[PDB]
């Protein structure tokens, strides 16, 4: 759910 | 024979500002290279536009508050890059080694209430000409202004017009100067619920059109 | 929409409460490999990850201009402080964030910043730390603070027992406010993570 | 960014050649604090003076030099890293005294691929190796530097004199006689 | 009229190192010919690298020996080219002349023991970081290091390799400098074979890649 | 020749125009046994400086001159091989007293093909055919010499200074103030 | 070598009329635009002719 910094 | 020549008298003198440059002496010199090193700024106000930085208030506090829910005058400062409001701030900093300046300047508000607390300020920019800053909101109402509310956003930004006779204007002020030249800002609160505690912060930086010219090295040195 | 899930090798984050995430001077990476290093540096992925760190609790009486800070890179027990035992030279980035866990009914506001080459400010020179990677922590609106920032410094690689190029800040702008819905006080902790972690001079071994 | 659009303005076109970093820098500056040996050492400029400020509200930065030396006997320069012992050889780079002073033209000669203005660390004071390199003469009664070609990163705090007024920073502003 | 020039206070004087040319007196001298002389040399790092000198050990010689036959720190030096073992190498006596340098470093190992006689030795560089140089093989392992025998090949070579935060290094060493800033390389004897008596020569020259920059003239006239 | 690839490293790119001979030799240096009447030769020259030990560290050489004089009355240069007492009459190259001094070419002049620091035989010393000529004036004050051209060969020891203290020759390297 | 120069004796001196301009020391101004500012008289004589006064 939402945004993903990885 | 040779070339004549006239030495002409008045012309030679070091001037600390010519665009003259000196003979080098030591030569194919290579540094070790500086491509990609971040950060880099080229020019002061592009820094000064994108990094607000904090007004100083009463008691050296970036902030106002107010504990009556009444219609209240919460700051009035004048519109001078040698504000004592300002005197802590990056644009001010910069400005002090110019003479003039001339365009936008822009306040920043931001509500450090909790969730519970609303409030409702308005802002106005009040042109010279006038005896002494309106007190009530009613009066400034006639002035340019904006009024807004505290909710999901937080923060507001509001523009102080360049408005004067000249096309520039001196960012010093002379001690002959007994009321503003450029004016006051008024920052009112209209009324709020439940916010007796919380704070505005307020912070500066310059606009699009915000310009500096004639650099001066003023400064008790 | 507003989630944010942070990644740092096998370690992750996830902050329901985020603003975004602010890099600082840039999104790039110096070239890792300089002629300082004779190519004989190497990246070592086991040492960026998460690692967490408790900066203070954020009461009432703390006043605007409160200030602490954590000079990076801090001791370290794991595998990056092998690192810093093992090698004479280093260099990475910082993948910091800080949070601030309270509740909607809290008022007032944080600075976090970073900064390069950290040295003590005066109080005047407090209100402009905004001119330095930041970004600010206020109950009504988030609990989370997420900086990015990239290696630097006048040497290409450094070596963290002699110089701490990066510090992290962290300010009070406006006190926190209280209700008797709300928290009474404020712990304020790190998760930081390096980045892009190279090592170059191998040491021996201390016995 | 917000502008006077908001409420019916309009912006104005703006001329910032004045706050460009390499031209505002590229002036000649004092240092004060002199001796027949002197390393070249901007840090030395005084703290409030159009350049030395400005280049206190960086982090690191990176120029070439120009400097003028009013000085006694010959000038001696010797680059960045050299012992002190060579001032006193004609070999480096050495001006015969010629009235009223001596300009030069001098390179970026550290090591490092730029300089700071503060370094949190040891190598308070900053390192070394952070100079324009060392000038010699019988005697040195002015020393003007020039930073050539500026590059300013990362911004620091500026300030301006404080004001007590509670009000406004008053002070007489020239103005035509009589 | 004439031309008009401003005679520039600052400029004329000088400077030993200036780029100008002076004014020739005597014309139309023809020289004998030099083509094809032997030997001309147009770089001193061309010398510096093809021709490595001799290191300077225990009593002024150019080699180490050992009479046990265990593990043991037969020489270390530290990585200056102010170093003691390295006062009268001609890559010292170039280096003195330049305030710094950077780059690779060549040591030349030369076995000059009878055939009966067979030794395994290991070289390591140590960098910065470390309070004291490695007593023994095992802890200097972990460092970059060579080891090697002796057999028809009595020569080997090694590069110490720039290892340094600065792009560049200085050539002379402070009397600030307690422990060396460029580290030690350390040359240990693993063991040999009735080698009692027979030494290992040292020498060194510039790398490939050995760069001096920024001339100084230091010596004492 | 071995490089640091051997063990994984990576060999880097070098600028050697600072060590180029004629570069490094184009540059004045002086001259410190001087006489009213003065033979030019380079071996006059310190030892230990910059230039004077670079000769010295070759076999053979050539170059042209270029020399600057502060003296007292007029100047008078004769080419090599010409009897002492031509430095009397003005029919020689003579340069007439200009404060602050003056600055001389001079060509080559030796019956030689090239020049030599040290010679092995008889004409201890080298052969009096060794110059560059002769200048005289009423007094000479100071005397710097500057090879133009320079053309250095058959390499020969260059010694740094020799270290007693068993490890490092320290020494004051030049560093900031305060 | 350098080029060689002989100055002239009887010029150089200031003349309060020279057509030499001096020097500039602060560059870069750029000056509130004028164009179409009413009343500018370029030539003494314009206005002398178009403007009678009084004799006396």
């Amino acid at each position: 759910f939402g945004a993903l910094l990885a | 024979g040779i070339v004549p020549v006239a030495c002409s008298d008045g012309y030679g003198g070091l001037v600390t500002t010519d665009p003259k440059t000196a003979d080098p002496v030591y030569g194919m010199v290579y540094n070790p290279p500086r491509t990609n090193y971040p950060g880099r700024f080229t020019n002061l106000l592009d820094v000064a536009e994108a990094c607000p930085t904090f007004l100083c208030f009463d008691e050296g506090k970036p902030y106002v508050v107010t504990r009556t829910d009444e219609q209240r005058l919460l700051a009035k400062f004048d519109v001078s890059l040698a504000a004592k409001h300002m005197s802590n701030t990056y644009l001010s900093g910069i400005a002090q080694y110019y003479a003039q300046y001339s365009g936008t300047i822009n306040l920043h508000f931001m509500f450090t209430g909790s969730t519970d607390s609303k409030a409702r300020y308005m802002v106005a920019y009040v042109p010279p000409g006038v005896e002494t800053p309106p007190d009530t909101p009613e009066k400034a109402a006639h002035c340019i202004h904006a009024e807004w509310d505290t909710g999901l956003n937080s923060k507001f930004t509001f523009s102080i017009p360049y408005v004067s006779a000249a096309d520039y204007a001196y960012t010093a002020s002379d001690v002959a100067e007994t009321t503003n030249v450029q004016g006051w800002v008024c920052i009112y609160q209209i009324t709020h619920g439940k916010a007796e505690q919380d704070t505005l912060v307020v912070s500066v930086s310059a606009g699009k059109d915000f310009e500096l010219r004639l650099p001066i090295d003023p400064r008790s040195q | 929409d507003r989630i944010l899930t942070t990644r740092n090798g096998h370690t992750t984050s996830t902050t329901q409460s985020s603003v975004g995430v602010t890099y600082g001077y840039s999104t790039q990476e110096d070239h890792v490999s300089g002629p300082n290093t004779s190519g004989l540096e190497t990246r070592v992925v086991q040492a960026e990850r998460f690692f967490k760190k408790h900066l203070f609790d954020w009461t009432p009486d703390k006043a605007f201009g409160h200030l602490e800070k954590l000079e990076l890179p801090t001791d370290h027990k794991g595998v990056y402080g092998c690192l810093v035992d093992s090698f004479a030279y280093m260099r990475n980035g910082w993948d910091v964030e800080v949070s601030a866990v309270g509740n909607q009914f809290n008022g007032g506001c944080l600075l976090v910043a970073m900064v390069p080459e950290w040295k003590e400010f005066t109080p005047r020179e407090k209100y402009q730390l905004t001119l330095f990677p930041h970004q600010f922590i206020s109950p009504r609106t988030n609990m989370t603070a997420h900086i990015v920032v990239p290696y630097l410094g006048v040497n290409r690689y450094d070596q963290y027992k002699k110089h701490k190029p990066w510090t992290l800040v962290v300010m009070v702008v406006s006190p926190l406010t209280t209700n008797t819905v709300s928290a009474g006080q404020i712990k304020v902790y790190a998760n930081i993570a390096p980045t892009h972690v190279h090592v170059a001079g191998e040491l021996p071994s201390k016995e | 960014t917000t502008t006077v659009e908001n409420y019916g303005g309009e912006t104005q076109v703006q001329r910032r050649q004045h706050t460009d970093v390499t031209f505002i820098m590229d002036r000649f500056v004092k240092i004060q604090n002199l001796n027949p040996t002197h390393v070249i050492d901007l840090m030395q400029t005084h703290q409030h003076g159009l350049v030395g400020a400005l280049l206190r509200a960086a982090t690191y930065y990176f120029s070439d030099l120009e400097i003028v030396v009013r000085h006694d006997g010959n000038l001696t320069w010797v680059p960045n890293g050299a012992p002190e012992a060579a001032l006193s050889n004609t070999g480096n780079p050495t001006a015969y005294l010629k009235a009223p002073f001596t300009r030069l033209a001098l390179p970026y000669t550290a090591p490092h691929r730029v300089l700071a203005t503060v370094y949190n660390g040891t190598s308070a004071q900053l390192p070394a190796s952070f100079n324009f390199g060392a000038i010699q003469a019988t005697t040195i009664h002015e020393l003007l530097v020039r930073m050539k070609r500026a590059e300013l990163y990362c911004p620091r705090p500026l300030l301006a004199v404080e004001v007590s007024s509670q009000d406004r920073h008053k002070q007489k502003i020239i103005a035509p006689a009589k």
